[PDB]
């Protein structure tokens, strides 16, 4: 067993999550290739084709057969340290590993920032909208 | 596949 | 912070142990090359200036101002897998780490095992006299 | 230095 909070890094653990993924062998996007490109199934009643990078938490559903994971991952968050990673997880330093999950720490900080600023948002809009209408009253 |  | 047991891969958490080590400045043996050499200090009212590699377990005792760390640890265990790490941490790879890990264990394992028979065979030598000086009668 |  390794430090639980470093078991997203194996790309074993990484396929255990997809337990229900409906792309099976024939498609591009099975889950070898899903855990591979680093991603985990984070499935909802809403979203049953739900996944999330590990590394750079950037969240990705409306899959097709025919998508490629890693092309995927890409096109949507080409700055994922995650792609530039060549060596197996083995081959690591320890400096290398440990840089790695620092910037996976930055990368959360970061998603968490972006989810906090999306819901102010959402209400500061209604808002808006509201004062709109009373400024728009005599 | 589409961002979220 | 790292996971607590592999602390002690770490020299500086090595050189923390010494707190009252009494071979400082102008000797060989001081608690930077100590710690170097793979020892942490487990001092005890009987035997003060007690070191004890944290890998292959060895402990040594009555330590002279003139003793080099290294050469000490090499003399009296030889078979010792750090003292073949030319590496530092950092530079280790993950495959690297937890093969020595693994072999850190079996060196816990096999330290226990000597400590074991060594309890055993004190006992069996006092035994063993006994029932000579029994057999030694008539 | 000795074994202990
Ligand atoms: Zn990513
Ligand atoms: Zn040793």
């Amino acid at each position: 067993t390794l430090p639980p909070a470093w078991q997203p890094f194996l790309k074993d653990h990484r396929i255990s999550t997809f337990k229900n993924w409906p792309f099976l062998e024939g498609c591009a996007c099975t889950p070898e290739r899903m855990a591979e490109a680093g991603f985990i199934h984070c499935p909802t009643e809403n979203e049953p084709d739900l996944a999330q990078c590990f590394f750079c938490f950037k969240e990705l559903e409306g899959w097709e057969p025919d998508d490629d994971p890693i092309e995927e991952h890409k096109k949507h968050s080409s700055g994922c340290a995650f792609l530039s990673v060549k060596k197996q997880f083995e081959e690591l330093t320890l400096g290398e590993f440990l840089k790695l999950d620092r910037e996976r720490a930055k990368n959360k900080i970061a998603k968490e920032t972006n989810n906090k600023k999306k819901e102010f948002e959402e209400t500061a809009k209604k808002v808006r909208r509201a004062i709109e209408q009373l400024a728009a009253m005599d | 596949a589409r961002t979220k």
